[PDB]
């Protein structure tokens, strides 16, 4: 949980957008095939930092990334990779 | 494993809006997962061959359910289809994959496709319109004003020569265009090749007379694809600026090889919307016209019939002309569509209008549209030539009044009656078609 | 009943009686109001086949009032009495002419 | 009017990385605006015909300048080109529009194209490989 | 066994001049024998198959080494290649055999081809230019003077019709030609077929006006070889005297099938030198432009871009026009080239010139050249038609002054100013582009 | 700003004011000085499509001075007043015309 991570968390949730975090192991990253982990459409900072530390640990040695989702139709606004495999 | 609400649509993805009426005792989740499945990689049973291919990547899935206000067992379904699974530059496949046999499902009584969004990546594969609006005005040298067309009546009966003369008197008065009816093909009474030769003599005659560029839509629609191309070889040969086709009845594949040919040769194509009223009529069942209008713009077409007037009709008119259109649920538009520099298609207004509907149709449709009078020109007391000058002077009066800065909703009946004072031909027509 | 006389017509606003210099001023006022660029064009002969007329000076990019376009009209009318002249309006966003009408006949 | 740093690149846009070596006495801003101009709708003088077409929409522009570490008068230029102005399914045009005659410019001694990004929308027009690895 | 200094070159032999920069610790003999070997029948090891074929007869060999004055590990290498081993009437092979992979050799840091001599026997196999200078002047009926071209600006933005009018005003004033930009192909905003149709209307218009033969170079450069020929079928159909191509970017084989087609049909071809600056820029690395200019003359081409000014530029200008040219090391020419009655290619001067560079360019390039004004004609205070008449009167003034017997180096500024007195159009342009 | 008037132009040296008989003598002096063969051509009508005019007598192969070509010019002007007349210069090494300019209008 870096300073870049929580500002983007705060920038996403300051837009009224919902956060989704997604992981991927190195093999399926080739084909850009990520999946949801924890609770989707997150609308507050503390739910974001709690399931971020849940997913950093649950899928350590995988990629993990945070999604900013506009709840209007569920449109993907901003994508950023937080964790990369070792 | 088909109903997944948490999913967030990508930009390179085709999205669809279905109005669903399930059978009673059927939940809102299962009937939504069934049309999302049955359109793309869907089977009634689990088969072993699904474990070799990656089903997660290709599958269409329902991400949002919205219940329709004031309606029981009626709700809107939003399904997202990955981009890869459709073939490139073909309406035939997108039509076939989605709205194939999800209709006539036992789980549901009534089903209606409302709208369809195209990602920009998919939009690029097509040719689209062979010319467009901007291109079309430049070939004909006509600016400022809506363009005026004419449908020859009666529909079937006249000889090839009588057709040739009834077209001559109309463009002489001052119509831009004349038009063949949607059911005239190669009828025994007038063969196509004879009709094509006499119409050629009457355009050159009225061209050297009035001193303007005139045209006539030569219906090309033919049973086979050889005949269609071979008839068109002859229209190019007589130096005809325009021909026309019915796209729904001939099929999308027939309409496709034509448009490629038409861009190859630089002939403008008119499209009649024959047989539209059987699909898009019912508000519970069918496909909405706006879906078919997009499909036309993409197939290609310089003109298209939109139908005469309201909140719904201006929805799919601004959708065919504008480069960028915004989501508006009251207008009837469900998705944000973005066209990648693709030229616009000109609106065609035809079906039972006279010289008193003239103020109403210039304001609503605007400047980039064609106004077509079937019964309004021929049925003039004085004949075809005075009936044409009647409709010409009445358009030019409303276009001058609009520029100076007059509201044509308020002073609409006022501008027609001032013009009726110095021109004899409009005085006898104002009399006949009253209020 | 009446038979329609044979007349050689001149694109937009030719079926209306020949325009007064006040009706001229209102139609160019509409050009400058919408934000389009008004310009003057002249040609010797008027035919449906030719689609490029000889351009008079430059398109007036800096046009505030409709009177500056009228003074350019009368100076070309004075220079070429036996020419066809028309005023057009270029749009810069849609790349197309909005209006094209004929003001002086030879 | 070619150098605009505030600009944020769109997704349907082709982006290019140039390694630039200017002639001494040439600022870092003018030599970057000159290769961004001379590749797409660029002319040495102001012409009158530019007021009929919409120049703002079509023009390629430099949005980011990065100085090369341990190198004097050497920096990386980032220019963005709208998608519309290239013809569809032809390498010939993309090669022609960008790296045409921006090379052999008097304002600069040496020039090197490092990389080129293709938006997905543009990639779809091509056939690409007739088969590929899996097929082969 | 590759370095043989005693060897005296034959007449039926292709000779090459390389500027070599070896890696330090590499002798002057081994790096010269390595580029002489690796281009033709060269391998890093002794193989057994070399004892069945006669290696002595086919092998290219270095016969002369000249050290470059004032340069360390920099010397000129002279290698001779027997005539037999190249295929007949193909630039593709000669380019492939010599300058294939001798570049990027580990033994040497930098390498530059300076010049290339063609024996007369090899020159005869090619078509060369489809017409040439003498032929070209005869089809256009223009004598005495350099010919005047114009590049339409901006490069990408204008519609097919706006392009059509911007070309009409330029040839009306009194330009010989108009030209399409090197990156306009089939852009979405204006399709080629629309551009090809509107330019056809504006040429016929200004032809019947001024009473002279006018032209416009229609850029034909296309991604595939079907499209290229098919676009050209259309230019022949509208009776166009000229089209143009970029030879480097499309490749030599594309440019070849075209030139054969062009001689077949009697259309004059302009060649733009797009993407030249990346190879011929560096004085230590690449191939010199004079090699590529030769390669063009042989491939075929009626016009060619030479670039604006000096001792070097007149070297490869007199090399493309003259039938016989002599060895001059100061000029930059290493070998005696002799053309076998092959017609000459006309010089095209384009890139940032105004009405004050007018005296300098008529004297240096002479009479048989094309002067092209991109920014100099459109950017006139009064528009395109006066801007054309400005450059026309300024050329005809310098051509008349030259004939009577005035030096245009001393009295160059003088003739431009005494012409400015009786013509209003040159007085406002003399004002604007000053010193 | 000024609009460019419509003028029918006549190949080389037509945008310069009509040539004086001294300016004529200097341009033919240049033909004989370079060693080319000066000749006289006439035609009834001037058009961009036709590329052969009716030749006057022969190319004057034996021409020492520029006055013998001027006397051939005046005798044709006298014979055909209502003809276009131009003087050309054949070269014998490069097989091409160097100069082509029009001296008398009908």
């Amino acid at each position: 949980l870096s300073l870049e991570t929580q500002e983007q968390i705060r920038q996403i949730l300051s837009q009224g957008h919902k956060i989704t975090f997604e992981h991927v192991d190195a093999r399926r990253f080739r084909t850009g095939s990520w999946q949801s982990c924890g609770t989707l459409h997150i609308d507050a900072e503390s739910d974001a930092i709690s399931t971020l530390e849940a997913c950093l640990v649950d899928y350590d040695g995988e990629y993990v990334r945070m999604v900013g989702i506009d709840p209007k139709g569920k449109r993907r606004v901003v994508e950023t990779i937080i964790q990369r495999p070792n | 494993t088909y109903y997944t609400p948490d999913y967030t649509p990508k930009d390179t993805d085709i999205l669809a809006a279905f109005r669903v009426t399930p059978q009673p005792g059927v939940p809102f989740e299962e009937a939504a997962a069934a049309v999302a499945a049955e359109s793309s990689t869907g089977t009634w049973t689990t088969v072993w061959t699904d474990l070799l291919t990656d089903l997660d990547r290709y599958k269409g899935r329902c991400y949002d359910i919205e219940p329709v206000p004031g309606e029981d067992n009626q709700f809107i379904a939003y399904i997202a289809y990955p981009l890869d699974l459709f073939e490139e530059g073909s309406i035939t496949n997108v039509l076939t994959s989605i709205v194939g046999n999800v209709f006539g499902f036992k789980a549901l009584r009534a089903l209606r496709l409302e709208d369809i969004r195209f990602p920009v990546a998919y939009i690029k594969t097509f040719q689209g319109p062979p010319h467009g609006i901007q291109v079309e005005r430049d070939k004909l040298n006509k600016y400022g004003r809506p363009l005026l067309g004419c449908t020859i009546k009666p529909k079937l009966g006249l000889s090839a020569k009588n057709y040739g003369r009834a077209v001559y008197e109309c463009l002489r008065g001052g119509l831009d265009f004349t038009k063949d009816d949607e059911n005239i093909n190669s009828a025994p009474f007038q063969r196509w090749r004879d009709r094509f030769l006499f119409v050629a003599d009457a355009i050159t005659k009225a061209q050297a007379e009035t001193g303007e560029i005139k045209g006539h839509y030569l219906n090309v629609t033919a049973p086979t694809c050889e005949e269609m191309l071979k008839r068109a070889e002859y229209a190019k040969e007589l130096k005809q600026p325009i021909i026309m086709h019915d796209y729904l009845t001939a099929g999308f594949t027939a309409n496709t090889t034509l448009a490629r040919w038409c861009r190859d040769n630089g002939v403008l194509l008119h499209i009649h919307r024959a047989m539209h009223a059987v699909i898009d009529r019912q508000k519970n069942h069918g496909i909405h016209f706006r879906v078919l209008a997009k499909a036309l713009r993409l197939s290609g077409g310089d003109h298209i019939h939109t139908g005469t007037v309201r909140g719904i009709t201006m929805g799919f008119v601004d959708l065919l002309r504008e480069n960028y259109v915004e989501q508006d649920k009251s207008r009837g538009i469900y998705f944000t569509q973005d066209w990648a520099s693709l030229p616009g298609v000109m609106a065609v207004a035809s079906g039972g209008i006279h010289v008193w509907h003239m103020p109403a149709l210039v304001e609503i449709f605007g400047d980039d549209s064609v106004l077509q009078f079937g019964g309004g020109t021929l049925g003039h007391p004085w004949g075809n030539a005075p009936g044409a000058t009647a409709n010409r002077v009445a358009l030019e009066a409303c276009v001058q009044a609009r520029n100076e800065g007059r509201n044509l909703a308020r002073e609409g009946n006022d501008v027609i009656r001032e013009a009726a004072k110095w021109s004899p031909e409009l005085a006898v027509a104002c009399e006949l078609w009253k209020e | 009943m009446q038979t329609l006389p044979k007349e050689r017509r001149y694109e937009t606003l030719s079926y209306l009686p020949p325009l007064t210099d006040v009706q001229i001023e209102k139609q160019v006022q509409y050009i400058l109001s919408q934000g389009y660029i008004p310009a003057v064009e002249f040609n010797e002969v008027s035919e449906p086949t030719e689609l490029y007329w000889t351009l008079w000076k430059l398109p007036l990019f800096g046009a505030k009032t409709s009177r500056e376009v009228l003074a350019e009209v009368q100076s070309c009318r004075s220079q070429y009495p036996g020419h066809y002249i028309r005023v057009v309006g270029f749009d810069n966003i849609k790349q197309c002419q909005i209006l094209s009408f004929i003001v002086h006949k030879p």
